[PDB]
């Protein structure tokens, strides 16, 4: 039955399933845990890291990439797709800000990138993009945390994680998340979010920190500063 | 250049000069304005060089695919108006020619096309910087009962006229006769040099 | 199951998975052994060559190409896809000479020929390309060295490996490898790699080297130097 | 297993493999074996001749095409796509004499028509050329001698063949050629090799032979000095 | 196994073969046998007419076309791509004569013609022409006698046939077939080769015939003529 | 074994046969029959009527449809694709006159229509015409009788007919059809041609005649003249 | 059987049908019955209403439609495909009043509505419009009636009926229609009809009657005129 | 600039200068004017240089795809009306140039092509601005019965009376013949300077 309707992407399924689109979510899944939140006039994106072999330079897996000197966005899934879309978000930033001089919301930038990827689910010949992606930073408004799916959809979070320990962390989050935290608490916070979701063989590794406060530009904590949360 | 087109009763004559004058000097002596086009088609030109060699090669492959599909030589007003169609079409970059069309289809039939794509059927015609001189040879001479023969020989007396008045025209004169029975035929060059020294025109 | 998820590349199998970006990587498994590695101010490539009939040109077959005087590339997998790439990195190269007088990151120049092999990932009616390429050379950061899969996947290396005996040459150098290395010890160590992914019924051909340090050109290594680490 | 990957030309198997591409291998190998090698100061050609009945003009079965005065080919596969082939190259050859006064190298006319080959691989609605050429001639650099396979891949040869008795002659040649030899004892040489590739049933034809030396045009071998050394 | 390979026409076969034109060249075999010969200074055409009823005019039937006044085509197979073929013929033709001023060689005007045959069994979406045709008259080197096959191949021959009948008068002309004879005896050659194809039910029925000399252009034979050598 | 190759427009079946085209001709198979017959000087066309129900104005059911003062046209078969190709007749008979000021031959202009209808026989994604038409009218060399087929096949008769009963009335006209008849006999033949192609159960019911002379433009029989050869 | 030749538009059953467009008429049968009547020196349009809960406004379930002033239109069948043709004829008008100042013939009118709907039943990778419709007015002829069916037909009719009661409305037309009856007395004829087709368990409810005479403009029944029919 | 071409009994002869004037002074003394373009076919350029360069290119291009087709050289009626098409086609965008074209095919042939097209044959001809001056010693000593030595005399001394009046044309003279039996033959330097030291023109 579901063999029948899981073959095309412009198909509907009897009971109006796209399961090329879920499809793309279980690519989601498969990547790394990251998780992002906002505290008292701030915001923070923690991305866990799976150490590989040695031989693989330590600058180029970080999958926290800036936007802007404002706006910072992490991926999960597909590598080569999410870094398509990154280049896409920096090229529609800029966009805006030829057009207008600066760039005013946030949500506007995330709503472009989702119907660049709504598009890709309704037309035949082509494949939805495998990535979910986070953006935060701060604008006109104040601090802004999103998150985007395959299928092109946008919600505004407090607190929000993709990967395969979304779900870990976002219960770990439900119980223990606290509003208006100081930027240290919060950072502390997430790293335990980030480790009730490891399995008991493993261990945290160390993962990457950003954070942006309000009159302020992204700042990437240093190595030395995340060893003083591990 | 001097081109000129007669009528007769089962009968059409036409004749040109051979002189080009390209760089404000007479460079060519023996160029060519008189073509066959189809079986019992004829066409002179008159102007630019470079545009009207461009059609005549246009009007042969076109008359000859037409014989070739339909399996009949295309009527002479046909003819006509395919030129009138192709000029106008480009008439704000038009082709600066000056063209007549003669042929027998059931009866006699002499065209003048402007560059703008205006065809007028004529008893006579005549095309070019020497035609003002021709026109006042055919008014005063030319006759509709008038046999082959003495039309050849008045064709050949308004050109020699032509020459003696308009710079830009000289050269051997080339005459073709076209008719039903015997159809397209370019008369020789020694029968026209005869006919000169008959006429008292050398 | 697999059989109905695996014809069509802009096809989602049910666990997330893109079978013909997969099936692609195994042609790029059947080409020869090639590897790379940094050393102290400088980078060099090592590429098996595989013998054969005496009648076969010993020039056409260099898998090492050079992109400029800086920057070197090596592939492994279909040929005529591996040319087809080769040139336009050629091509990228120059453009971004044209366009600022100078070649600044070669991370830009893998970049632009990766996302040309996954656009070949996303839409219908054309294959990906069964190449994996190694780029190294030097730019106003230092000694780089790049690697590119089918799926255009980019990741940065002080040493890696493509071809047949990717993961013999990688083992030994997760053992084996040292930072800083002088280029003569860095050649030896490089050979050593590549004679431990052979089988036991061949020995190690003569293969191709080259190199390049900061404030020169690359140079290709001649038959009588290779003679001396042979 | 092989029914099921074998139907669409951009379509990979599970072991990487492209059947469409090696299908068309399958027409080379029905056409008339053909051989090309290189001697001292110049290079030939050799092609089998299968003599058909005598209302044939024998002017148009001729395999060998030459490209400019310069440089010729001979083919094997389909004669109707063979021909549309060597019309590209021939075009290709005057483009190149167009933008440069001249032809320097013939490796670079043997790419463009290889890159037109390889097109028809990867993009689908079409099907690949099932021709296999060899181009030979002399450049700037010397005698040079190429091959080019349905695939696209382009290889550089001191003696190589096509067709049917590719094989047998490639084995004979592996044992008997010698380089630099003069040019009557290289065409006597490759009657011998085409002459070892036939079944005991039928005997050598007079076949066409073309070549050419360094500082001249090439020349066709009349039928008086084939049956010479026939 | 064939059947699984003869659905499309850019589809080769394990074996590499293209049965789709092979099963354009089966509808070659269903037309009206006809041939053509050269003699002495000379070429000429046969084609058979199969008598239908009374009320078809004598006139449209005719399988001999002039593509000007000194070449002529006959075809076989499929009557309305045969016109379509004869139809761009004619216009090839011109175009030659607009571009140069006449016509030098017949070989590029049926070359023009098989390129375009040959382009329809490459790309998806189209299906080749069932049509075989054979082009005869006089160029600048003289007497010339073509044919062209679905798959756009060119042979030129002393004599040939196509149509049902062709196997039949082939063998007959392989045995009786003689060069440089006279106009008349060459035609009581050719209708006794096109009388030995017929079953011996039916008799020959007063048949085509055109011929050219050089120096003239084309003549057809009429009714009396035809009955002469009946 | 013939349902695998009637599928789609252009794929050959392995006898060399295009169903698709086959199965429009039985579409033609289920119109009403009409015929054509030149006699003395003229051409005529009679076109069967079944009368519906009284509700039906009897001025929109007429299938003989001038193309100008000098053509009429007859179709049979899909009433939808009739008109079309009805309109494209119109159309190009006026171009014709625009580009030459008159219509010499009316066989030219057939061969218009059925370029049209050959084209929708030979690329994918469009369906053959399903309507024979038959042309008839007075031109610079006399009267014409023309048929078209969806094939688009063109032949030229002294009499003929297509619809359901062609076959019925084609055999009479093979009897009793003269030549050079008067226009009044030639009607009188023509309605018992259409008489012995019914059953027995039904009549003639009054049908639709038009004819044309040379000189003279084309002039449709009123039912008064229809029922005085009734 | 049926099955394998109902899939796509552009394929022709053995039997010569089109199974696609014969399934857009199921869905035309599917809607609520209309019909239409010419009576003295006008006519006049009936639609049948199917009374639905009391929350739908009574203004937008009109299933007449005013093409301008003089011509209206009733469709049966789709309603969102019933509103393109709806917009299609409304622009198709006012083209002609731009071309020409006026409208003269509506069959004109009618041709290029169907001449849309032919061309969605010949091309692949659309689908036909499921929707019948009918057109009524006045232009310089006098009173007009015709209609379309999805296939593209047209006819005219003195009465006709679409929708799922056509049958039984067109059979009681057959029996009781009288011509040149009077404005009143026709619509109580149509009244009759109407009620004739609906099944015992429900009856006749007010339904949508418009009205036009030769001089005068459409006209709309109001619900106090239309309960005075009841 | 001057250019002359002449046709013999079974030969034609092709010469021209060798200065260019760039930027309005003489900037180069040697340039290149004389080119063969086939086995048995020549062609002479003067205008601008950019677009007679382009051409020359061009020809050779077409002619060499030409004779690998149809295996046998282009007539050279067909060359020039080749070349005819291609000028014309641009003509209100056109190369400025005035070309000439002689070669052998069954005959000599000697075509004067003009920047819109046209194109003629003749005898002889001249381009560039010292034509006039080639004309007036054509025209007083051409001889239709001068043999090859002759005739490469005749051309010689048409070009020097051209550099003696005109400004725009001088340097060395080259000189090509085209025979069926040698082929395309350029003349040596040394022979030229034998020949103007025996015809007392230096
Ligand atoms: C770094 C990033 N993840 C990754 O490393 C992802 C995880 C993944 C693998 C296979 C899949 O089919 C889907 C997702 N790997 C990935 O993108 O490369 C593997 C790949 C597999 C098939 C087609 C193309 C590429 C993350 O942690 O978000
Ligand atoms: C030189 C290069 N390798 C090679 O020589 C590759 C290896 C290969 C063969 C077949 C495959 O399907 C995939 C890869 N051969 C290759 O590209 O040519 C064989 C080929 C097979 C099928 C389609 C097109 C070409 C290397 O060593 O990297
Ligand atoms: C002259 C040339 N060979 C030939 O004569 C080739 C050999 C061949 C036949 C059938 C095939 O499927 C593939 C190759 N014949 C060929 O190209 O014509 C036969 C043909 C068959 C199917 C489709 C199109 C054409 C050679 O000797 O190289
Ligand atoms: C006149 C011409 N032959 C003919 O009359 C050909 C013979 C033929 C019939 C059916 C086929 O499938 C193929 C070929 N008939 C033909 O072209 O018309 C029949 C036809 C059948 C199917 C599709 C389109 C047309 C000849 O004698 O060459
Ligand atoms: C008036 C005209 N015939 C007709 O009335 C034709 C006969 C026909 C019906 C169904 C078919 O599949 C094919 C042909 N009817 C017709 O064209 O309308 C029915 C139709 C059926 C399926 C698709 C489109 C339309 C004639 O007598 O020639
Ligand atoms: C108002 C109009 N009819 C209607 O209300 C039509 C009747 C119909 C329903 C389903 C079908 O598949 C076809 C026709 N309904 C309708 O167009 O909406 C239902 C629908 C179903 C499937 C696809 C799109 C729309 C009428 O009475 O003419």
């Amino acid at each position: 039955g579901q063999m029948a309707y899981d073959r095309a992407i412009t198909v509907f399924s009897p009971d109006g399933r796209l399961f090329q689109v879920e499809y793309a979510r279980e690519a989601v899944k498969k990547g790394s845990t990251a998780l992002g939140m906002k505290f008292a006039n701030g915001v923070l994106l923690i991305s866990d890291k799976k150490v590989r072999s040695r031989l693989i330079e330590q600058n180029s897996i970080e999958k926290i990439q800036l936007i802007d000197d404002y706006v910072a966005a992490v991926t999960s899934g597909l590598v080569a797709d999410a870094r398509v879309l990154v280049d896409f978000a920096r090229i529609s930033a800029q966009q805006e800000k030829v057009t207008y001089g600066s760039l005013v919301n946030i949500e506007n930038l995330v709503k472009r990138v989702a119907d660049q990827m709504q598009q890709y689910t309704q037309y035949g010949g082509v494949r939805p993009y495998g990535v979910s992606l986070i953006f935060a930073g701060i604008d006109q408004i104040g601090p802004r945390l999103f998150d985007c799916d395959p299928a092109g959809t946008i919600n505004e979070y407090k607190a929000t994680a993709i990967g395969s320990g979304k779900d870990a962390v976002v219960s770990f989050l439900e119980r223990e998340y606290k509003e208006n935290l100081p930027e240290k608490e919060a950072v502390t916070l997430g790293i335990k979010a980030l480790k009730s979701s490891l399995e008991e063989g493993e261990e945290l590794k160390a993962p990457e920190i950003a954070s942006i406060t309000v009159g302020n530009k992204y700042r990437i904590y240093d190595q030395e500063e995340v060893k003083k949360f591990l | 250049t001097t081109t000129v087109g007669i009528t007769l009763k089962d009968a059409v004559i036409m004749a040109t000069e051979r002189r080009v004058t390209m760089e404000n000097f007479i460079m060519h002596k023996n160029g060519k304005k008189l073509f066959q086009i189809d079986t019992y088609t004829g066409m002179t030109i008159a102007g630019l060089v470079g545009d009207a060699q461009v059609l005549v090669r246009y009007m042969k492959a076109e008359l000859e695919l037409y014989r070739l599909q339909r399996r009949v030589n295309m009527p002479i007003e046909a003819v006509a108006t395919l030129l009138s169609n192709m000029l106008n079409q480009v008439k704000y970059m038009p082709y600066m020619v000056q063209l007549l069309v003669g042929g027998i289809d059931t009866a006699p039939h002499v065209f003048s096309i402007d560059a703008a794509g205006g065809s007028v059927e004529d008893i006579y015609a005549s095309t070019g910087s020497g035609s003002p001189f021709v026109y006042g040879v055919l008014e005063s001479q030319y006759s509709e009962k008038m046999t082959v023969d003495e039309g050849v020989d008045l064709v050949i007396r308004a050109i020699s006229a032509a020459k003696q008045r308009d710079s830009a025209s000289g050269g051997m004169i080339d005459v073709a006769v076209i008719t039903r029975k015997d159809g397209y035929v370019q008369l020789p060059t020694d029968q026209i040099e005869s006919r000169i020294r008959k006429l008292g025109l050398i």
